[PDB]
């Protein structure tokens, strides 16, 4: 009935709790985990994960990486995460937009270095309106 | 006169400890990524070996400015690295940590691509993640085919030097050595040493069994920003490691 969940960034680990379900952002969907769930290692999109400890939700950007589980131990290392709670949803709205602009414009530009800044904003902004408002689909 | 220098030590010396979690992952799934892919033959934009006609060179300086030559020996270092690129005919773009270096190559005409604050006391995961996106952008752009850097780290137990590093494309036999060398910080006198240890790793290899939810190339693709970070990260406390040594002796040579 527990798995435990860890979020690991390069400098610290940022999550380390127990959940009875985790949401994972896979390059290829989400996945839901449940406890006892078999052995498996995926890639992390930037994106969001949810975690239920109990009967509510908490939501986690993360800024891609990987995940293993094995043995009721959830594994998940990121270059960066951000706990939901702590984003203005608001202002994540805003700053979706502006990047959202911001990369429209860079792609009627002529520089891949401006197209790929404005990329990594916009997955930024995305993954961070996602775990400030819940919802995968924007 | 005061103690708290080894406060500063100790806070360091703890965000270096909490760093190994990451590098010990990371090691224990490029292991098993390496008996599915011979990393030699992957092709993949990190891994890009172009002829190498220009070079972004990252320079880490700090802002605080008393530290004897830290900052004075890194500058000179990467001037040298610069000369020797235009003498091989090669262009190069600057991005520098540290406001004052930024000046210093300002003045004289170098071109630079990005500017940050000085290294940080305690370099952050995000601080590093900001240079990191920027260097990919650089490189991943093909805007250059080499990233290189420059920063202050010890080499000795009591002695630093600037290093010049190559930080992309991503070395595969940079990818098969784990996370070997954790280096622990201590004041013994009133210096500052390091010491560094080589540690088997504490985990265990992942399960034969084990489901890859995508191709194994596709999760390494996933993985190298992730190894980019970490080295970059590792750099900078290196880097913050050789200025509190320096501070410390600016300190007690007066």
């Amino acid at each position: 009935m527990v798995m435990t969940v860890r979020v690991i960034a390069p400098d610290k680990t940022v999550w380390d709790a127990p959940a009875e379900e985790v949401i994972l952002p896979s390059t290829t969907g989400q996945l839901g985990i449940l406890s006892n769930h078999a052995p498996l290692l995926t890639a992390l999109e930037t994106g969001v994960m949810r975690v239920r400890q109990d009967r509510e939700w908490v939501a986690i950007a993360l800024m891609g990486g990987f995940a293993e589980v094995e043995n009721n131990e959830v594994t998940i290392l990121v270059n960066g995460a951000e706990r939901g709670d702590t984003i203005d949803l608001e202002k994540a709205k805003a700053e979706f937009a502006a990047a959202q602009a911001a990369l429209a414009q860079a792609e009627q530009g002529e520089s891949k270095q401006a197209k790929i800044q404005a990329t990594q904003a916009f997955r930024r902004a995305r993954a961070r309106l996602q775990a400030a408002g819940g919802v995968v689909e924007i | 006169m005061r103690l708290v220098a080894a406060a500063k030590v100790a806070a360091a010396q703890e965000q270096v400890m909490a760093s190994r979690p990451f590098a010990d992952r990371l090691a224990q799934v490029l292991y098993s990524l390496q008996t599915r892919l011979r990393f030699e033959d992957v092709d993949l934009p990190l891994l890009a070996k172009r002829p190498v006609k220009t070079v972004a060179l990252l320079v880490v300086t700090g802002d605080r400015g008393l530290c004897g030559g830290y900052n004075t020996n890194v500058i000179r270092r990467a001037k040298e690295r610069l000369q020797e690129l235009e003498a091989e005919g090669l262009k190069y773009t600057l991005v520098i940590v540290g406001r004052k270096a930024a000046q210093y190559f300002q003045r004289r005409d170098y071109p630079i691509d990005a500017v940050y604050s000085g290294l940080e006391q305690i370099p952050s995961a995000s601080e590093a993640g900001q240079i990191a996106s920027e260097l990919l952008s650089l490189f991943l752009s093909e805007t250059v085919d080499r990233v290189e850097l420059i920063y202050t780290k010890f080499v000795s137990l009591i002695s630093s030097k600037p290093v010049v590093q190559t930080l992309l494309p991503l070395d595969p036999q940079g990818l098969e050595t784990a996370d070997d060398e954790i280096f622990r910080l201590t004041t013994r006198g009133s210096h500052l040493e390091v010491n560094r240890e080589k540690v088997t790793s504490t985990l265990p290899a992942l399960p034969s069994d084990m489901i890859f939810e995508q191709d194994p190339l596709q999760i390494l693709d996933a993985l190298l920003p992730l190894y980019l970070n970490n080295q970059l990260l590792r750099a900078l406390q290196e880097a913050a490691a050789s200025e509190l040594a320096a501070r410390m002796t600016a300190m007690n040579n007066a």
